């Protein structure tokens, strides 16, 4: 929730709530200096000193979630939430290991989707060929996989 | 996949004409409670209560609790039921009459439909412009943006308030980090690099993802099952928005405070214009008492008033006390250690004991329960047991007598194991025998008495 | 050092019979409890039952406290094992049944798997670029093995701990990449005769050889109180050290256990169930029983081994007596074992222990002489004398103690039965529930 | 580069650039350059 | 600036100043009117065993009770053994009535005090340059990076100590150090060797003139070396450790810039932490860095500790790095403060009570009333006549002990306004009805204190 | 020394049509008024007001916990 505000219809009260639920000397002293403040620092003739010296936020204690709480879902638990997912998955560390090139075929594009995800997790470069590919771009991934080996999967 | 005390029961096993009908689902015998239980079920399933009191009496081992997670599996999933005892409400914050309304607030339910608005693209260029900032202390301040994001149809070049500006100065995001911001709190979380910008000789442990398809402005709608007690912790100490309050106040210890009658009467008034407006459902519960008996006269005091509430939950009281004498003034002894004024709005459930062959049956659904298969003789050895010492302490007999089985080679439990984990494992009756006996006087081999 | 449990190296039964042995592993002298002990330390190693009480009952100086620490080195480091005393629940901070609460949760370990990156290899030049008062930080990192030849870009934290390492050209180091700790090895070449503040020649190793990116695989246990004080709070973490906890809702509970069965289905997570020992219970009021029966209800509850020592007592917080001071409606739901005071032919071979491990060497009549003084005062004074019969005859420089060494400790230190003695014969100059007088 | 200072440091030896646009500034008084 | 005053350097008479040690032989057998005692053999010899436990590092959670009456000499051998013991291992004498706390429960300034109570002694390096900076003088690079202005590739220190001066060759990454701290020709700055990040400490003394007004701290040269490579040893005790790891000191941000700026609480300390700290411990040990020395927490009035503390104690004592409890209780039967159930020895539960090596204590004789009260009148330098320390004596034998060492103030302060130099036995018999003892004024509150009227006494 | 915005002059209501202040008219008396004030206070309020800062500088109390 946000905190609850006081809905008194004079403009003296806008003035005090964005004076004190604000308050920017306290927002200037806890994010930092602005960009144009240190441009003139540091290009001056004698240094100088800054009203925030430094960023004063404390460093968050947790580095995938801080100062919020939106989450959202985790390529892991999408690895593993297929069985067949999570076999390939060994099978492609592997192959690559190997300095195989994989076809990998499919009879659903709306998986070719879905793996296409997976595959920008684990970093794996790859082309698409499906019946949504239109004919000259057809000629051309082709070629490329066959041109350019750092394509692993296709 | 842990066999706790309460596993095999699966619910109350009624017929559909609301007869109990014995051996069923778990429970062995016991109708006039389960039948009172089926009542207290389609009573909270038809939303006609504000308030009602159901004590369960009944001594100590005759499965008052049982009953509480038969009920707490009839209702179902989406029905809540807060579970809390006589010792949980005395705190060292607040006073036990918040707690008190705390879990009677935990025990309403509402299903919410909210249309969250994300702007979910990947930043392409982030340049602030800052304002006039006269001689005032604090120098300059930023106060306008120009962050264009570029979702997969169609890029998008918006402008911002100093406050969301915050919110992504703490989150630290550079160009070509994708984000999600969130025009409700005003939250932004950063998800990752985009992978226009992949490289595989990398040192931060970035999660790279594709650009988010579809429209950058999306629009989503979610279904959310939130109690009336989260709503008061939300308006109590505000943890949402891009001012200072909710910010330096999540930085803070959390500590539990006294949400007053006001917060309480007017997050009521917000709930029935959600209502009025077609989008959430109240569905109300239960507050279930274990251990009445060590809530003091200050408490009973203040269930009157919480129960006179045009929203209450039901409660459901458990006490396994005879004539005793009531926690808070020790000058008045009743029933139960309930008071004989809060006494009059419950409607008294009684439990009985049981009978030589239900402790059989209790004793045989246990064991296949566990896992532990047996022979008749050493059921009916457990069963006298049952009958001459207690009813839990004779379930208790069949976990070392089946690792005393697997010592011997055996894979059924023989009457020679439940004859040595008698004598290895003793009760409380024994135990007080051989302490009267042995410890005879004060000393070196004697007790502190 | 040598504490009063440092002889004990486990429970000392049999692993397929589990038959008490008369004398193995420390735990001389007592045949009934701990086979007893050893049937609860397999149905904990099973770790499928969950919501027991074990009662160890018995007089004091008997070895309880002697058994438990006999189940705890059984365990190992794997299951955890709170050595909770009963006292330590009266906070001031936080109410009395939460920290039962804690008290409970604090012994059900979670047991994750995770998968760490570690690089390996031998750094070739450093890149730093710095901002004037204030700024981002920008950094590349040119490392070589054997094998690869790689140039790694770097962000803020890497540099801020690259310059807390101090991280020349010509160090052997190991990033781990996902949590980011530096770990210098050693060196391959020679310090430089250039520069002043350098600093210690360390190890001299030579290129690793292999590959940069390397997986690792590792496994950390936390307890269940771990992960509800790191999601009860959204930036004071630390606390479940510092003991600031002040309250945990249960909302916050009530998700913690759902999320930690998801963790259990999907394999991501195991559940490994703990002993929770509480010494000493007696001192409990009726306020904590009344949580503890009901605590023992679910599938995320530790099984309670715990000791007493009081006959009929009254229990705390009530008026009325009962045996070992619990009262019988949780009398019904524990298993009492109780112990048996010793014989002097175990006292004998238990004070032999005991001199054999705080490196006492002794003559049979002292030893006789010991036994004798230890069949009227426990072991308790028994091994204070053996300790001090040590340290007397190092004073007078002799090589083994003897029986002038005990007859001197006995003379000088009492026991307390004559100082119960001494107290009853003056009872002018000791102050009673009165007044005392000076000759 | 604008206000960033570079530090390279290889197996022959270690140096610090500066750029030319800081000379000027108060930060090459260390540096040798000053106002 | 601060006057130094030259007058006499003494010292202020306590009640245990005379205490100088125990006062033994060669083999342990007590020897009487030796360093401060009179008497007191077999406790003075338990004690010496005592001390000889302690530092012989065999000790690992005894516990050692000192009974006998008031007045007869526990806390004597409580500051013996403290004195014995030396200044190097510690010594923690609290009290029963200083566990009761407001910010934590009592069972946890027990253990904080046992974590006082021990010692940990470190031997550890320090190389530093030191002094006070004369130039800072660039060098250019050999190959200047294109694109660039500058490039320097060692910067060079001149720094002069007290003693001599030397030039120094440094890493140009000193330069952020000399930015952010603004160093200058004529500050004193430390240069460490694991990091090389110099600080300025302050302009020196010699360029305390150039200026006017212009001041701030002048510190004068480091009159030391250049160059240190000095050892130091260096004692912390683990409730240091278990502070500084639970309450972090030092942070760069506001809520820990508020947390030392608002009160420090008392928190208390989970039992993992101690765990960790004792298993990192015995490892730094195990490696021959670090010395374990554990000292004496004696709790003076041991019963006042009530019921629910004992119980803590005997988890306290069987963990395996714990000091001596040496307890001091002075009761009979009495009732424990806690449970009001049993009357038991000493205040002492009579399960705490098989885990301590009770030492007696015994009244002491009339004839030795007079050697203590020579040696405590030689102490303060107040001498008398023979006459006067027998009638001392008989004031010390017919009333108390603590009485008769405290009729030797007024009367010496009686003697020298007389016109005397030592003190008689007029002064004495003077100064016996300037200061009345317990009794008699017992005497005079039940018999002229007779009942609650005008001129009486409220009961 | 102490000042408060009252409002915006009704001279200059309608320079825009919508904006948002508050239109008060010009007072119709003196500018300078003169007058004086006979008033008290407790020695507990110079106890309060010396101890902590109060009400004109406190923003940090807006947390309310500790
Ligand atoms: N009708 C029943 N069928 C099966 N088990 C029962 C029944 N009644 C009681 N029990 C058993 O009794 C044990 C304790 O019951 P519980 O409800 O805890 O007793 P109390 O009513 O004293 O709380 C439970 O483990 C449960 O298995
Ligand atoms: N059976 C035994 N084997 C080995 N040591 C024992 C045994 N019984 C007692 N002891 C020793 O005696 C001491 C007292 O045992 P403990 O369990 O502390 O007694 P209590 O149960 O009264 O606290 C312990 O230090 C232990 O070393
Ligand atoms: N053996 C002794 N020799 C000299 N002075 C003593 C001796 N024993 C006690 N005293 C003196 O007696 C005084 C009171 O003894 P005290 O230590 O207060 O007794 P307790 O230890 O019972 O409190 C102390 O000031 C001490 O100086």
């Amino acid at each position: 929730a946000p905190p609850i505000e006081v809905v008194c219809d004079s403009r003296s009260a806008v003035i005090e709530r964005e004076n004190i639920m604000f308050h920017p000397a306290m927002r200037k002293a806890l994010f930092g200096p602005t960009p144009s403040e240190i441009k003139e620092a540091s290009f001056g003739p004698r240094p100088v000193t800054l009203y925030p010296p430094r960023a004063l936020l404390p460093a968050p204690d947790h580095d995938k979630q801080r100062f919020t709480n939106i989450t959202v879902p985790s390529m892991a638990r999408f690895v593993t939430d297929s069985g067949k997912l999570a076999k390939l998955d060994e099978l492609l560390r592997e192959l690559k290991e190997g300095g195989h090139r994989v076809l990998l075929y499919f009879q659903m594009t709306r998986m070719i989707d879905l793996m296409e995800e997976y595959l920008t997790y684990r970093n794996y470069k790859y082309c698409r060929l499906d019946g949504s590919t239109k004919l000259e771009d057809r000629r051309d991934t082709v070629a490329d996989f066959q041109t350019r080996p750092e394509i692993f999967i296709f | 996949h842990r066999t706790a005390a309460h596993t095999h029961i699966k619910g109350l096993g009624l017929n559909s004409s609301g007869i109990a009908e014995k051996q069923a689902a778990g429970f062995v015998g016991q109708c006039a409670a389960r039948e009172a239980c089926g009542v207290v079920v389609d009573l909270i399933k038809a939303h006609k209560m504000a308030g009602r009191g159901v004590l369960l009496a009944g001594g100590p081992g005759t499965g008052k609790t049982a009953l509480a997670l038969a009920i707490s599996q009839e209702l179902g999933t989406k029905i809540p039921f807060c579970p809390i005892t006589g010792s949980e409400i005395y705190s060292t914050e607040v006073k036990k009459t918040e707690v008190l309304m705390e879990n009677f607030r935990r025990a309403i339910g509402l299903r919410v439909r909210e249309t969250k608005d994300v702007y979910e693209g990947e930043v392409t260029e982030m340049t602030p412009e800052e304002a006039e900032n006269p001689l005032g202390g604090y120098g300059k301040t930023i106060s306008t943006l120009l962050i264009g994001l570029k979702s997969a149809r169609g890029q998008k070049k918006l402008r911002l308030d100093p406050s969301i500006y915050e919110a992504i100065q703490k989150e630290r995001v550079q160009v070509g980090d994708v984000i999600y911001i969130e025009t409700n709190t005003g939250a932004c979380k950063r998800v990752g690099r985009s992978d226009a910008y992949a490289t595989e000789f990398d040192l931060e442990a970035e999660e790279y993802v594709p650009i988010p398809k579809g429209e950058v402005h999306k629009k989503k709608e979610i279904v959310q099952d939130v109690t009336l007690h989260d709503l008061d912790v939300a308006n109590a100490r505000p943890q949402g928005g891009q001012d200072i309050i909710s910010m330096m106040g999540q930085l803070m210890k959390p500590k539990m405070t006294e949400i007053t009658d006001k917060l309480r009467m007017e997050i009521n008034k917000v709930v029935q214009k959600y209502i009025n407006q077609g989008v959430a459902e109240l569905i109300p519960g239960v507050l279930f008492i274990d251990e009445a008996h060590m809530l003091d006269i200050e408490c009973f005091t203040y269930l009157n008033k919480a129960l006179e509430s045009p929203i209450a939950p039901i409660v459901v009281l458990a006490s396994n006390r005879g004539i005793a004498t009531i926690r808070g003034a020790d000058d008045l002894k009743a029933a139960h250690g309930i008071p004989p004024d809060f006494l009059q709005r419950l409607l008294i459930i009684p439990t009985h004991p049981y009978e030589p062959d239900e402790i059989r049956r209790i004793v045989r659904i246990r064991a296949q329960t566990e896992g532990v298969q047996l022979t008749d003789a050493a059921v009916d050895r457990v069963a006298e047991h049952g009958v001459r010492i207690s009813l839990r302490y004779c379930l208790q007999l069949l976990a070392p007598a089946s690792i005393l089985a697997r010592v011997n080679g055996r894979t059924q439990v023989d009457v020679q194991d439940i004859a040595e984990a008698e004598e290895l494992f003793l009760d409380a009756r024994r135990s007080a025998n051989i302490l009267t006996s042995t410890g005879e006087s004060g000393g070196l081999h004697g007790f502190i008495s | 050092l040598i504490a009063a449990h440092s002889h004990i190296r486990g429970l000392g039964v049999d692993a397929d019979t589990l038959e008490p042995r008369p004398s193995s592993q420390g735990l001389v002298g007592q045949e009934k409890a701990r086979k007893a002990a050893a049937v609860v330390l397999e149905m904990i190693k099973q770790g499928k039952i969950a919501g027991r009480a074990v009662l160890i009952a018995g007089p004091p100086s008997t070895g309880k406290t002697a058994i438990a620490m006999g189940m705890a080195q059984s365990l190992g480091q794997d299951v955890p094992f709170t050595t909770l005393a009963a006292s330590e629940i009266f906070s001031l901070e936080m109410s009395k049944t939460e920290a039962l609460t804690q008290a409970f949760r604090k012994s059900i370990g979670v047991r994750i798997k995770e998968e760490s990156e570690i690089m390996e290899g031998e750094v070739v030049e450093i890149q730093i670029d710095r901002s004037v008062t204030g700024g981002a930080k920008q950094g590349k990192l040119t490392i070589k093995t054997t094998d690869m030849e790689a140039i790694y870009d770097m962000g803020s934290k890497m540099i801020d701990a690259m310059t807390k390492e101090r991280v020349m050209a010509g160090d052997i180091i190991s990033i781990d990449k996902s949590s980011g700790k530096i770990t210098k090895l050693g060196r391959s070449y020679a310090r430089s005769r250039d520069y002043d503040a350098m600093g210690v020649d360390t190890k001299f190793l030579q290129c690793p050889e292999g590959e940069l990116q390397k997986r690792k695989e590792v496994v950390h246990t936390v307890s269940l109180h771990e992960i509800d004080v790191i999601n009860s709070r959204t930036q004071g973490f630390l606390a479940l050290f510092s003991g600031d906890t002040g309250e945990i809702r249960s909302e916050i509970r009530d998700q913690i256990n759902t999320k930690v069965a998801e963790w259990k289905e999907e394999g991501k997570a195991e559940i490994v169930p703990g002993v929770l020992f509480i010494d000493e219970v007696h001192m409990l009021d009726i306020e904590c029983f009344s949580y503890i029966n009901r605590a023992l209800e679910s599938d995320l509850a530790p099984i309670v081994i715990m000791a007493s020592n009081r006959g009929v007592s009254r229990i705390r917080g009530t008026d009325y007596k009962s045996p070992h001071g619990l009262p019988l409606d949780f009398l019904d739901r524990v298993v009492i074992i109780n112990t048996h005071p010793y014989t002097p032919d175990e006292l004998r071979q238990i004070l032999s222990i005991r001199a054999q491990e705080e490196e006492v060497d002794l003559t049979p009549d002292a030893l006789a002489l010991l036994t004798k003084i230890g069949q009227e005062a426990g072991l308790r004074y028994a091994s204070n004398l053996i300790t001090t019969s040590q340290l007397i005859a190092a004073k007078r420089r002799a090589k083994q103690v003897g029986v002038e060494d005990v007859q001197r400790s006995f003379k000088l230190f009492y026991d307390p039965a004559r100082s119960v003695r001494f107290v009853q014969e003056s009872e002018k100059r000791l102050i009673g529930n009165d007044g005392v007088v000076d000759f | 580069d604008p206000m960033m200072i570079r530090w390279v440091n290889n197996k022959m030896g270690s140096v610090v650039a500066v750029p030319e646009e800081l000379l000027g500034t108060h930060a090459g008084v260390v540096f040798g350059a000053g106002p």
